[PDB]
């Protein structure tokens, strides 16, 4: 399940590191589009957070 | 003997080189 | 001002990590260049009292101690080439050490297996390498796999502090000379050397 | 060119012989070098450069140490040169593998390769296999 | 010394010196080095083999491994700069 | 008005022969000290235990040396790193008999060749230029330093510093051949780039600039008459040699700009010193060049020699053969 | 040995001294662009 | 060895630390990508 | 024709100077794709559960007492060298014994006890402090006794 | 027996250096500030 | 000394104490037994004089000229052991092991610098009485060994048991019959054994410690540098420490 | 003793007397100009041409 958990937090921060600078550097992206950055902001701050769980709960 | 040569030519060497630095011709505009 | 700072940090970082064996051990650094040459000394001083030398007497071929020397303070220290390491406080060698240097009878009598075990892995892993890697010394051959951590820790940092020491003579040279107001070049209207004395 | 001529090695004291695998051949190299390289290196001793690796000096232990069997003996089992007392406690054994943590994933099917090693190298490179320096 | 006759007898004719080679020379017999070859080497100069016996400290397993070479040993006149060189002349292969 | 003002106007004052400066007030005691000291040494200097082992060095003319083969000896291996001036010596006689002149003038030198740099740094800013010239000198006196200092502090010993003479110099480079491999390492091929280039370059702007002179002689006075001191006109028609470079290898290869070609000028040998002296510093503490020895093999598994193999071989006949009786143990681990 | 270490004590610290306080005596304002 | 429920990304983690290098080539890209101006 | 082999994937694979087969030249799987070594499971010659083993980390500790009942004499004398010399010597294979034979939870903590003791005698000894040095090495000996009757 | 530490490394090594540049040609499809 | 252990490794490096004896304090008397064994002898030179002609007021009378160490503090010799023999009258005393030799190099008036063998190798000593007393007195003869070995190489690559037995860099030399023969001693390296004589004085026992100590002096022979040059001949006095069990 | 371990090689008090009376002089030479100098006068910019 960590296995699988960490696996998807590569994908999602593969996903933001090609479109966060993408969203930030045209000059209106982010304020239009910044609720959807900040939503995948939260997954993945909370896959971090479960993936250290479940770590710590295997252990 | 020949360690008279040697301090010789060097302390010659040393004085063409103060000559040089000290008496040299000054580089002048106009 | 930094530049100049942490140029003077790296080169002590750098010692820190070729010299020092308490911040930085050698279980994990490996040993440090004197600690290795003293581990070799070690080891051949107990190879051949176990052939029956009796080393605080033998003489090598200059006359000094083949194994057992003193220091030009006074010491008795490892002989060889190793007499330049006399200063050398490795943890595996601190247990032989009186106050006149190695005590004589802990040698002849108490030197303990782990001891010649540890002189030995820091004999034959000294700090002596290739940039591709290959163990020992510039004249040996391709089998062993191995630089020390310490020359990969010294020998980075001293390139990159001097190479910030130049950042810091880069920086102040310009960072005077823009105060000042002449890092573009010299003014043709006012040239500086212009308006000084003739200089013989 | 590693045919099966040069691949075969003496086995046991009373001199059978056998053929290494290239398996055998290729393993017992990285073997070798990772575990035993460092003091080894070349076939020499560097901590005891009187007793060295070539075949010489392996006919003239006192447990006879020219074959696969009785270098896998000595790896599992370390005494002098003249075979009198154990040097287990100063030199990598399985019998000191609680000292040597190197020693503590190590078949017996490894120490073959590792004895295979020491054994096919004079016949590959015949005095630079514990010849030192001079054959650099 | 230039031209030191008894030159074989350190380590090359099969033959050892007892009083004069290093202890490398016993390598070439099973069960000398290094226990054996170290008592040799550690003590004085010998009249002939036959004091070799005379070792304080030996064996019975000690003496019959030297009596297996006795056809190999010689005593010759102990030159002294090959007497300090016996436990380690220097060479290493 | 003040006294302190007074001096301190005449130390940075441009008006002197020499400029001084406040860097001047380390450079000048220091280096003289070191220059009395060295002149003194090399004539008349008694020979110098080296490598510890009380076998001393003859290095002066007074004991029987010439130009090449004198040196100022470096300091026995039985002081090492050890700092050892006149006054921890007991006599001078014991201070020349362990090689205390090399660690007096060396310690004076490098002090007084990092003050002569910042002394360039302090005239350019008196004068107005901008700075960097004394960035220029900083890759010679990083070689000086990584030679005399840095190498003594890696391997151990101020005996292990390159001697103070010609013959002793090449004693230091092939024994560091032998012991690290220079020839093979990346960093000495980079300054031999920054040796050979620099001086291809100096050759290469050196001609086409005497090329494309005007004319402004005849052909009895030399053609360096034609150049006035204090001119503001161009002297040479770079242009002519810009057309002229152009066509020799193909025209995207050539510098029309001569600031560009200036600056490039500054930045191939010091670049390639500063590497090269990042070389010294690194085989300090034996991270050394490339090893090569044993690479090919064949089939059976034999080992097919190279051109490595063979400066192995020369690396093998000066390291059994240097320090001859120092080595007691297989290793030369120092 | 000890008298040359007063003289060479006393010598170096002269010679720093002027190097410190020479640079703390208003160095960046010895340009020639102004004072 | 990486823990076992983390083994399966090992080749990604072989691949991590060259990433500062290719930073220092992005300003190079991003520079050209602009024309240098 | 030459003897190819693209990493793995094209070619022989299973020859002498091939560098990125991982594990696929071997039959037997590695410890790791970076390693030489096999696992540490069976077929492995060490046993950890062996008999000479034991008996080598119980004469580590039958001896340890023995130095560290010798640590008065040289109190008694001024020998400070010899106190923290004999705390180092033989004692230094005591720790790797110590901690190989504590395996419940009260044999850690009645360890760590004479291991406080032991850097109390060590401390008292840098600082030269006679009573300090015995009130601390019989400290060490009487928790040196409470984890061997342990087992 | 596939070898596939070679092919994940060679993969991920791709994958990584493709994304810096896939950053800056999207933002010069984008013509966003560069 | 009691007080020198008192001290760590730290506290004496540097400071010159290694190379010193122990003083000890008091007059006493010490009977060895039997079995009786001196352990840890030092031995420190704190005078040397090497013998030269030397030109006084009108005549040239040789002296025992005074002359200055090169070598720091590297010449004490130390942990010297061997069994104290009771005869029938007299004690003596065979050294064993230790540091028993010191290389020691001292300069002449002139620039004459003198390297020996400081050493009490193979040392015999005869002793007056049974007893170590304030008033006791031993000595006896000793070997000194040659100054190099057989293994050194001299600066033409030339020694004893190895190296090249001509001068290498002069190949015409070997021609003729007569060859290279007025190189002989330069080419022929030959290890001398020379004898020495210490004459020590005991004169402060302490009983409680078995601790002897008093002053020496000793003579003997410098380096011949492989029977290239006449050895001079050096005197040195000191101090000395021992305990006797 | 040079491998000892003495602050700024002060192995006497003669060598820590010659310290403080070389600094201290030149000190007082640079008091004459830079002592009796206002503690409150600032400036903005990267350098100041206060006064002599
Ligand atoms: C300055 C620029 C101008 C150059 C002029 C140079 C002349 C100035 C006067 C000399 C200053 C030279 C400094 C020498 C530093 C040194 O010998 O450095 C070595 C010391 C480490 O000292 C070693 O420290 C060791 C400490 O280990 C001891 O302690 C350890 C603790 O575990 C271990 O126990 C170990 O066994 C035990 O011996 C030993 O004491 C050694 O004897 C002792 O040599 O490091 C240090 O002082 C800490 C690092 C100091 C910074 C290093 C600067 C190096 C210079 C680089 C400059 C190149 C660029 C020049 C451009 C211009
Ligand atoms: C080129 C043409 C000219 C171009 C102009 C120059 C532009 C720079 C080009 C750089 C060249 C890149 C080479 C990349 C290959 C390489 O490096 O490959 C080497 C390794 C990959 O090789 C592996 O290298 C290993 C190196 O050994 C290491 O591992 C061994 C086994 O683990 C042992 O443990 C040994 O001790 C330890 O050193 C082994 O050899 C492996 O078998 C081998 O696979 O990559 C590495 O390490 C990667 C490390 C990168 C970081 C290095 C920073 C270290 C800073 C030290 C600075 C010293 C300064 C002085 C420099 C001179
Ligand atoms: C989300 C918060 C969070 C964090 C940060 C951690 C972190 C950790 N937990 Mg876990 N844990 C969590 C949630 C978390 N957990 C949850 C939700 C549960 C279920 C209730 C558990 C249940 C659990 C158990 C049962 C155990 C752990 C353990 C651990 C430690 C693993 C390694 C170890 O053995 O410790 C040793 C200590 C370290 C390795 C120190 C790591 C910290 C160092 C100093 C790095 C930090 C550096 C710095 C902050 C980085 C730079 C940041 C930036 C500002 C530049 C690690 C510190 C283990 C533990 O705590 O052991 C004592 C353990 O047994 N956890
Ligand atoms: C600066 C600190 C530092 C140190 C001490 C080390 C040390 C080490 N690294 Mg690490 N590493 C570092 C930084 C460092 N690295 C950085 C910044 C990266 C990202 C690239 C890595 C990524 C990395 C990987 C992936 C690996 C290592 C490995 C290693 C080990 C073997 C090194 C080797 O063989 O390389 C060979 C030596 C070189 C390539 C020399 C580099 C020469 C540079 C390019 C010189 C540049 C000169 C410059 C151009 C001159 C002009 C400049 C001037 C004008 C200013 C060694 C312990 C290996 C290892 O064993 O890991 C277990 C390994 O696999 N490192
Ligand atoms: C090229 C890039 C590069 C790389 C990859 C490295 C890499 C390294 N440097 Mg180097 N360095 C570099 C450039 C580089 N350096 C340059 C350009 C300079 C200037 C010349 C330096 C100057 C330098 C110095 C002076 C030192 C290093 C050191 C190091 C090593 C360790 C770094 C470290 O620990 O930071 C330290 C990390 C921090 C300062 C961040 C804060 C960390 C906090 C304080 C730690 C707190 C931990 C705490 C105890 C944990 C308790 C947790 C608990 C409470 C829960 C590492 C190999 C160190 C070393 O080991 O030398 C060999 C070292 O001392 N470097
Ligand atoms: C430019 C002046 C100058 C300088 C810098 C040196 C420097 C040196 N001389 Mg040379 N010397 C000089 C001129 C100079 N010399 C002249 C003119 C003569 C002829 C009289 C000599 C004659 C001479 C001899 C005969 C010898 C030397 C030696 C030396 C070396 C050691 C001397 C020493 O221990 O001083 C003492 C140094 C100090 C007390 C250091 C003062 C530095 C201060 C304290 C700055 C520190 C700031 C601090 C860290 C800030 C912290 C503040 C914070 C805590 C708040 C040193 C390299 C010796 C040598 O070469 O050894 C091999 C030696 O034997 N000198
Ligand atoms: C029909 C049939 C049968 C078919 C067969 C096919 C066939 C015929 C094939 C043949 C093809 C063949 C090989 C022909 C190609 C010819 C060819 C190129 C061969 C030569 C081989 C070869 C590889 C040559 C390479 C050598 C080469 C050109 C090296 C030069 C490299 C180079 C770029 C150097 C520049 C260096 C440099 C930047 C120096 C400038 C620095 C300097 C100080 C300049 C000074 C300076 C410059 C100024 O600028 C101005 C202003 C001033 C003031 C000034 O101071
Ligand atoms: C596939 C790998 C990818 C690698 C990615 C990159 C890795 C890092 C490389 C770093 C490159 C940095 C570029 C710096 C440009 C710069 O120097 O401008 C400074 C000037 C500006 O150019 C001048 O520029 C002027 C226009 S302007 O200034 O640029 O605006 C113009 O007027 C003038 O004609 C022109 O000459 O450049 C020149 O004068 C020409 C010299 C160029 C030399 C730089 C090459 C590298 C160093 C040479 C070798 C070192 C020596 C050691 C040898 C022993
Ligand atoms: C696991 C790898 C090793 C193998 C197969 C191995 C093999 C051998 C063999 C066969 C001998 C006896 C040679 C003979 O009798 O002629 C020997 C001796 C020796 N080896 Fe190793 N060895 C290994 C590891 C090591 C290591 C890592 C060291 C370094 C610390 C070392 C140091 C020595 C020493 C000192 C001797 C001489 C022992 C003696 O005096 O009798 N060995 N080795
Ligand atoms: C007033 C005052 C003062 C004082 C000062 C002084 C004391 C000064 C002096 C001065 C001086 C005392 C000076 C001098 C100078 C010198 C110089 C400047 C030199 C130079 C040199 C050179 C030039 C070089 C040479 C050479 C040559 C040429 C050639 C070769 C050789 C040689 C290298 C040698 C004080 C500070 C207290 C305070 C304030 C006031
Ligand atoms: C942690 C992690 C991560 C992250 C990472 C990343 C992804 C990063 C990024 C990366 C990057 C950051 C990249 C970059 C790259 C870059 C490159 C690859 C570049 C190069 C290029 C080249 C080299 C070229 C250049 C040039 C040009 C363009 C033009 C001019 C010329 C030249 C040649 C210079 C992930 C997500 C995976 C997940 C897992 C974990
Ligand atoms: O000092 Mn000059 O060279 Ca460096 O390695 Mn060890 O030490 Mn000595 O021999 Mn080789």
């Amino acid at each position: 399940m960590i296995t699988l958990l960490v696996a998807l937090l590569v994908l999602i921060s593969l996903g933001l590191v090609v479109t966060v600078p993408v969203a930030l550097a045209t000059p209106g992206e982010w304020e239009i589009a910044k609720g959807k950055f900040n939503r995948f902001f939260q997954i993945w701050v909370f896959l971090v957070i479960v993936i250290a769980a479940a770590d710590g709960i295997s252990s | 003997m020949e360690a008279l040569v040697y301090t010789f030519l060097l302390i010659g060497t040393l004085m063409v080189i103060f000559f040089a630095v000290f008496f040299r011709e000054t580089p002048r505009i106009l | 001002y930094s530049l100049a700072a942490i140029s003077l940090m790296g080169f002590t970082a750098a010692l820190y990590s070729w010299y020092n064996n308490t911040a930085y051990p050698s279980e994990l650094y490996g040993p440090t260049g004197p600690e290795a040459s003293q581990a070799q000394a070690f080891t051949f001083l107990v190879r051949d009292q176990r052939l029956g030398a009796n080393v605080s007497s033998a003489q090598g071929p200059t006359g000094l101690g083949k194994y057992l020397m003193r220091s030009p303070s006074g010491e008795i220290i490892f002989g060889g080439e190793t007499m330049r390491f006399w200063d050398l406080r490795a943890p595996w060698v601190e247990p032989l050490r009186g106050p006149n240097g190695l005590d004589i009878n802990k040698i002849k009598n108490d030197i303990q297996p782990w001891q010649e075990r540890r002189a030995a892995e820091y004999m034959t892993h000294a700090p002596l390498g290739s940039l591709n890697s290959v163990g020992g010394v510039a004249t040996e051959i391709n089998s062993v796999n191995y630089v020390s951590p310490r020359s990969w820790l010294c020998c980075s940092h001293f390139f990159l502090a001097f190479f910030f020491l130049v950042g810091h003579w880069w920086h102040s040279g310009r960072a005077r000379a823009a105060a000042a107001g002449f890092e573009k070049g010299i003014n043709r209207a006012n040239e500086p050397v212009l308006s000084m004395r003739p200089i013989d | 060119d590693l045919d099966e001529a040069t691949r075969t090695v003496v086995v046991d004291n009373a001199g059978n012989t056998t053929v290494l695998t290239p398996e055998q051949v290729k393993r017992g190299k990285r073997l070798f070098n990772a575990t035993c390289g460092a003091c080894h290196v070349g076939g020499i001793t560097k901590t005891n450069p009187n007793v060295g690796l070539d075949p010489e000096a392996l006919s003239l232990a006192t447990p006879r140490r020219d074959n696969i069997s009785a270098l896998v003996d000595y790896i599992k089992n370390p005494t002098t040169y003249d075979g009198l007392e154990s040097i287990a406690e100063v030199h990598p054994s399985i019998k000191s593998a609680d000292i040597y943590p190197r020693m503590r994933s190590l078949t017996d099917e490894d120490l073959y390769s590792i004895a295979g090693h020491i054994m096919l190298s004079p016949k590959i490179a015949s005095e630079k296999w514990g010849g030192g320096k001079i054959y650099y | 010394v230039i031209d030191y006759e008894n030159i074989g007898y350190l380590g090359g004719s099969s033959i050892v010196d007892i009083n004069n080679a290093n202890v490398r020379a016993y390598l070439k017999m099973p069960g000398m080095y290094p226990t054996v070859a170290g008592k040799i080497v550690s003590h004085g100069p010998y009249s002939g083999v036959a004091d070799l016996y005379k070792i304080p400290g030996l064996s019975s397993a000690e003496a019959d491994v030297i009596k297996k070479y006795e056809s190999r040993l010689t005593a010759k006149t102990p030159s002294p700069d090959y007497v300090i060189d016996r436990i380690n002349n220097g060479l290493y292969r | 008005v003040s006294l302190w003002e007074r001096f301190c106007a005449w130390i940075t004052s441009t008006e002197n022969r020499l400029y001084i400066g406040w860097f001047g007030c380390l450079m000048f005691p220091t280096l003289l000290t070191a220059t009395s000291c060295f002149i003194i040494a090399f004539i008349a200097a008694p020979p110098v235990d080296i490598d510890g082992i009380r076998e001393p060095v003859a290095g002066s003319l007074l004991y029987g040396n010439n130009i090449i083969s004198g040196a100022v000896v470096p300091s026995s291996n039985a002081i090492g790193m050890h700092f050892y001036p006149i006054w921890e010596a007991a006599s001078i006689d014991e201070w020349l008999y362990n090689g205390g002149p090399y660690q007096l003038i060396v310690l004076h030198f490098l002090l007084g060749v990092s003050a002569y740099m910042g002394r360039e740094w302090e005239l350019s800013y008196r004068l107005g230029m901008r700075p960097w010239i004394f960035v220029a000198f900083s890759a010679p006196v990083a070689a000086a330093s990584a030679v005399f200092l840095v190498y003594p502090i890696g391997q151990g010993s101020f005996s292990d510093g390159m001697p103070l003479g010609i013959s002793g110099t090449f004693n230091f480079m092939l024994v560091f051949q032998a012991e690290h491999n220079i020839l093979m390492h990346p960093f000495h091929m980079a300054g031999v780039a920054g040796v050979f280039g620099g001086s291809l370059f100096s050759a290469m702007h050196g001609s086409l600039v005497t090329s494309s002179l005007i004319r402004e002689t005849t052909e009895n006075e030399s053609t360096n008459y034609g150049y006035k001191f204090g001119q503001e006109e161009e002297t040479y028609n770079i242009v002519a040699a810009h057309g002229y470079f152009g066509r020799l290898i193909f025209q995207y290869a050539s510098f029309n700009n001569s600031r560009a070609l200036h600056f490039f000028l500054a930045l191939w040998p010091v670049v390639g010193i500063w590497i090269t002296s990042m070389g010294i510093s690194t085989m300090a503490f034996n991270l050394n060049g490339f090893n090569f020895n044993q690479s090919v093999v064949d089939s059976q598994g034999r080992v097919i020699n190279t051109w490595a193999d063979i400066l192995n071989r020369a690396n093998l006949g000066i390291e059994v053969m240097h320090e001859r009786n120092a080595h007691n143990f297989p290793l030369d681990l120092a | 040995m000890l008298t040359l270490k007063i003289l060479v004590y006393t010598t170096v610290i002269f010679f720093v001294s002027l190097f410190i306080f020479g640079f703390l005596s208003s160095d960046p304002s010895r340009n020639p662009n102004r004072k | 060895r990486l823990p076992e429920a983390y083994v399966v990304f090992s080749p990604i983690v072989d691949v991590l630390p060259i990433i500062p290098v290719f930073f220092l080539l992005l300003a190079f890209v991003w520079q050209a990508a602009i024309g240098f101006r | 024709s030459p003897r190819f082999s693209v990493f793995g994937l094209v070619g022989d694979g299973t020859s002498y100077s091939e560098g990125a087969a991982y594990g696929t030249d071997q039959a037997d799987k590695l410890y790791s794709p970076y390693s030489v070594y096999s696992p540490e499971g069976e077929k492995s010659l060490y046993k950890p559960d062996n008999a000479e083993y034991l008996a080598r980390k119980k004469a580590v500790l039958a001896e340890t007492k023995n130095r560290l009942q010798k640590i008065p004499a040289y109190v008694d004398k001024k020998e400070w060298f010899n106190v923290k010399d004999e705390l180092t010597r033989y004692m230094y294979e005591t720790r790797g014994a110590v901690r190989s034979l504590s395996s419940s939870v009260t044999q850690k903590e009645k360890a760590e006890v004479f291991f406080r003791a032991l850097e109390d005698t060590y401390g008292a000894a840098t600082l030269k402090k006679g009573d300090a040095v015995k009130a601390s090495n019989d400290k060490a000996i009487a928790a040196l006794d409470a984890f061997t009757a342990t087992l | 027996m596939i070898n596939w530490q070679v092919i994940g490394q060679l993969m991920s090594t791709a994958v990584i250096m493709l994304a810096g540049p896939a950053v800056i040609v999207l933002l010069a499809l984008k013509k966003g500030n560069l | 000394k009691s007080q020198i252990n008192e001290l760590s490794y730290l506290q004496v490096k540097g400071t010159g104490l290694a190379n010193r004896c122990a003083e000890v304090v008091g007059e006493d008397s010490i009977k060895p037994k039997p079995g009786a064994k001196l352990v840890d002898m030092c031995i420190e030179p704190k005078a040397w004089a090497v013998e030269e002609e030397v030109g006084k007021a009108g005549k040239t009378e040789k002296k025992f000229v005074n002359s200055k160490v090169m070598t720091r503090q590297t010449y004490t010799l130390d942990a010297i052991e061997g069994p104290i023999t009771v005869d029938g009258g007299k004690i003596t005393f065979n050294e064993k092991e230790g540091i028993d030799y010191a290389a020691t190099t001292v300069q002449l008036p002139g620039g004459e610098r003198v390297p020996f063998l400081f050493t009490v190798k193979d040392l015999v000593a005869k002793g007056n009485g049974d007893t170590f007393k304030p008033g006791f007195q031993m000595g006896g003869d000793f070997n000194t060994p040659s100054y190099r070995t057989g293994l050194f190489l001299d600066p033409k690559g030339r020694g004893g048991t190895t190296g090249y037995d001509m001068a290498v860099a002069l190949p015409a030399l070997q021609l003729g019959e007569e060859g290279d023969a007025e190189l002989f001693g330069e080419n022929n390296k030959v290890f001398d054994i020379t004898q020495g004589r210490i004459e020590m004085e005991v004169n402060k026992v302490n009983a409680e410690d078995s601790e002897i100590g008093g002053v020496f002096v000793a003579t003997q022979l410098s380096d011949t540098d492989m029977g290239s040059k006449t050895p001079k001949k050096v005197l040195t006095k000191g101090i000395f420490y021992a305990k006797v069990d | 003793t040079e491998g000892t371990n003495e602050w700024f090689g002060v192995d006497d008090l003669r060598l820590l007397a010659v310290l403080f009376l070389g600094h201290w002089a030149i000190l007082s030479l640079w008091l004459g100009s830079y002592g009796d100098s206002n503690e409150d006068e600032d400036f903005f910019g990267e350098i100041d041409y206060s006064a002599r």
